[PDB]
């Protein structure tokens, strides 16, 4: 389904990584945030909902999802918010993003830097389509 | 406020 | 023509936003950095590269453009670095929904939100998050 997205954290030289990816296609996107906080969470969410029709959002019930200013952002956008919802058979993602990560880190003075290139080599690789040209065909209205 | 307004 | 962007630079309460239009479909992606700096403008390039297929970018030539960590985030991503309205029709949505937030960040990222899915025209009519992505899946087929 074209809308559905879950997001994940993961965290990493400790620092944290906001991970979305679009279930129907593998797509990912991902940014280095200070602290899992309600206002980082918020912002992410509504940067991810201008690039992206998304209606609706998994995730895995952290405090800052029960937050009222992820609550306001998902109304605001329209995103219906599924906290604690498994869409069924992920840590494998988390796993293999810092699999990248690890690869390239050495090319990049810092670490959101090293995120940034392992999501476009993860977004780009060839499985034959890439992540990138399933989610824009499944997207497409005409 | 949308943001820690508000 | 699927692959091109152009990058321009808006000033507003002392603080920069950084707007990446795409140019056959009016689909715009922003970010509210401190300054114009050769490190920012790295990083927003290789975040839009992981996300679309760029292949050209457009800018102002201003010293941003020109740093090395500039050349090697185009190097590495295969950019080549060699619409207007939709800068000012950013900035006047920006206005209206500016006092609805508390920092300028979120006002923008609204903006870009209503910029990109309001339908153009009657019915029949697109917004410019469906042209982008119906671009670029025609052109993948
Ligand atoms: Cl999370
Ligand atoms: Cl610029």
């Amino acid at each position: 389904s074209p809308g559905i997205w879950q997001l994940d954290c993961t965290h990493l030289e400790g620092k944290v990584i906001l991970v979305a990816v679009h279930v129907a296609s593998g797509y990912i996107e991902a940014e280095v945030i200070p602290a899992e906080t309600g206002q980082e969470t918020a912002y992410f969410l509504l940067k991810l909902a201008g690039r992206w029709p998304v209606k609706t959002v998994h995730t895995d019930n952290g405090s800052n999802f029960t937050s009222t200013t992820v609550k306001a952002a998902c109304d605001w956008a329209g995103i219906k918010q599924e906290d604690g919802i498994p869409y069924n058979p992920i840590e494998s993602m988390n796993k293999e993003l810092k699999k990248i990560i690890g690869q390239v880190r050495d090319q990049a003075e810092h670490l959101k830097t090293a995120v940034q290139m392992a999501v476009f080599i993860h977004n780009h690789k060839r499985k034959g389509y890439s992540a990138g040209e399933r989610i824009v065909d499944i997207i497409a209205t005409d | 406020k949308l943001d820690n307004x508000x």
